[PDB]
């Protein structure tokens, strides 16, 4: 699926 | 009873686990329904509401067998119903009439289907899934997909109950506890936006045993606070805590945690930057003028551009932001395909794409793909490019700098950091009157509706995005397919829509992409069939329209869970997002029993992949 979150591999 | 304690910083837009391909979705709902397989601690698939399964030897034909004693539950817990064969039916009708976004995973294998969508076909009794009797379902494949079964630990073949869609109607999956049932290991107890997620274990799910905390509880995390995470896990609040080695803070934490750091392996999650190739949205951006905005427009499709970008970015200097110094680099990830997601005749897929990178141009020459360093970062190569790419532009019309917009939370302290180091390192390299990056620092509700929760491609408000694509089955297509013109679950993301390319994906070649996907989509051989994957992602990474950058894992951690408890998957949805098989205990967790633990984990799964695989033969009708 689509990641996302923060900036990055963020928490 | 236990309980774990931790974060979370992406609220769901909903509970659609049949229409939804966000993980903000199914980072959730793994924790709510099952499947028909799930994953162990070794990443093998294994049963979940199938107990047995069979393929019939021309590989068309899958057919599960449902446990008798799995039951879907309300949010309340009280029992609705048994589970059934027709929940598999009508989840694959209702994914197929809601347009579900994640529908690539299905709508070319399942026979029949792709009729059905698309309108040729209304009758979904010509659809390749059926209920043969209340424990019995069947699949018909177009053609054979070995990595079929893995398929089915995506959220988009998960049953539902037709009188409870039927009841719900449009209510059915929005972000309310009440707006699904649940037959998975966890009821959710409280979804409140920026606030919290909590999970209860359900004393009656089919495999409660496998079940070891009894409550978990994720408080919303903004980004703001980033020393919360080992200060509540200091004061007993949280099970584990990510630690941020740049802080002022690390110098003390580390002295107190000198024998407890623990660092974890890089996973399957890919992140990569992209351009907004067709961008209709200015809301947030430093540019002024009609000509800056058509001067990015035509900048983003050149490729010389995007390679000079690409080459100007350190990689390193930007883990350093969040990993520091020492570990800036443990989280660096060149490939979209991870690079030894497959092998080829026993050399790793990334070893097979270096080998083919020379082909497509001098400046790849040595080019090494491994995990944990940044290959592509040389000024002297992204200064020619860009002298290139800067003739071919000012031929029409362009005028420079080029201002790329990167968008970035307030709260995000630790990302404006690591968007200020692409700032500072780009813009060192090929001159800031070359080139400017302007970061936009937006608000939760800005940062959403321009980015990740955007409807649409014309939403899309930025020319560069940092996002990524974890893998939901066992194939390279997964990642390679993302950014396909016909379907690919990446395209809004580039400006793109899914159908007939335009004219801006056709100046960057997304429709010969296209094109090579389909014909390698062919290959059934596995050798084969990875090794024309292996050539498109060359083709992508000298195309620069993905810059690879980093995976999730190889971070610092503070842990009082147990080691190597939860369940692993290389693929899908039902490894570290669920709270099943997870421990916790009351020792914080030393480096060396880590690595004890690691070292026992690795060994075993080799051994168990084996076993595992041996098994498979005797599933073939």
């Amino acid at each position: 699926p689509i990641v996302g979150g923060h900036e990055g591999a963020g928490v | 009873s236990k309980t774990y304690n931790y974060v979370y910083s992406s609220d769901p837009s909903s509970l659609n686990y049949l229409a939804e391909n966000r993980a903000a979705t199914s980072d959730i709902v793994a924790n709510l329904v099952d499947g028909l397989l799930e994953n162990d601690q070794y990443g093998n698939i294994i049963p979940s509401l199938a107990e047995d399964w069979t393929v019939s030897q021309d590989g068309l034909t899958y057919t599960y067998k449902l446990r008798k004693d799995a039951k879907w539950f309300t949010s309340e817990g009280e029992e609705y119903a048994p589970v059934t064969a027709q929940d598999f039916v009508t989840g694959l009708q209702y994914a197929a009439d809601k347009k579900s976004e994640a529908l690539y995973l299905v709508q070319d294998s399942v026979a029949g289907l792709d009729d059905y969508i698309t309108g040729k076909t209304s009758d979904f009794s010509t659809v390749g899934v059926k209920a043969l009797d209340d424990q019995t379902v069947q699949y018909t494949l177009v053609k054979p997909e070995l990595y079929w079964n893995s398929k089915t630990l995506a959220t988009i073949l998960f049953p539902v109950n037709a009188d409870f869609l039927k009841s719900k109607g449009d209510d059915f999956g929005k972000a309310d506890p009440s707006s699904i049932l649940y037959n998975g290991p966890f009821l959710m107890k409280a979804l409140v936006s920026k606030s919290a997620i909590e999970y209860k274990k359900n004393p009656n799910y089919w495999d409660a045993k496998n079940v070891f905390v009894d409550d978990v509880k994720l408080t919303y995390y903004d980004g703001s606070d980033q020393e919360s995470l080992e200060r509540n896990f200091t004061a007993g609040a949280y099970t584990t805590a990510r630690l941020f080695p740049n802080s002022s803070s690390y110098e003390g934490i580390k002295e107190k945690y000198k024998n407890n750091i623990i660092y974890s392996m890089q996973n399957s999650t890919s992140y990569f930057f992209n351009f907004n190739l067709d961008r209709k949205s200015y809301n947030y951006t430093s540019k002024t003028s009609d000509i800056e905005k058509k001067s990015t427009q035509e900048a983003v499709l050149n490729k010389n551009f995007r390679q000079a970008i690409n080459f100007a970015f350190d990689r390193t200097s930007y883990g350093a932001q969040s990993e520091g110094k020492e570990g800036a680099t443990k989280i660096l990830r060149n490939l979209v395909v991870p690079p030894n997601f497959v092998s080829i005749k026993g050399k790793d897929f990334g070893e097979v794409v270096a080998s083919k990178m020379v082909n497509y141009g001098k400046e790849w020459q040595g080019i090494n793909f491994a995990d944990g360093q940044d290959p592509y970062y040389n000024p002297e190569k992204a200064k020619a490019k860009f002298a290139e790419a800067k003739k071919e532009l000012e031929a029409k019309g362009v005028q420079f700098p080029i201002h790329l917009d990167k968008t970035v939370e307030v709260t995000d302290k630790v990302g404006i950091q690591g968007v200020s180091s692409i700032k500072q390192s780009i813009e060192s390299v090929l001159g800031s009157d070359n080139v400017v990056i302007d970061i936009q620092q937006l608000t939760s509700d800005e940062f959403d509706s321009s980015g990740y929760f955007a409807q649409t491609a014309a939403q899309k408000d930025y020319d560069l995005y940092h996002g990524g694509w974890g893998p939901d089955y066992q194939d390279p297509s997964t990642y390679l397919d993302i950014f396909n013109t016909n379907s690919g679950g990446f395209l809004q993301n580039l400006g793109l829509e899914p159908g007939e390319a335009n004219d801006k994906a056709k100046a960057v070649g997304l429709d010969v992409y296209t094109q090579m996907l389909e014909e390698a989509n062919k290959e059934q051989d596995p050798a084969k069939r990875y090794e024309k994957y292996a050539d498109i992602q060359a083709w992508l990474i000298d195309s620069s329209l993905v810059l690879p950058s980093v995976s999730r894992g190889g971070t610092p951690s503070l842990r009082r869970t147990v080691p190597f408890a939860a369940a692993y998957g290389l693929t899908g949805t039902k490894g570290v997002e669920s709270y099943k098989y997870l421990k916790v205990q009351d020792k914080i967790v030393t480096t060396d029993e880590y690595a004890k633990a690691r070292e026992k984990w690795l060994k075993e799964k080799e051994e168990s992949n084996k076993k595992a695989q041996e098994e498979l033969a005797k599933h073939v009708k």
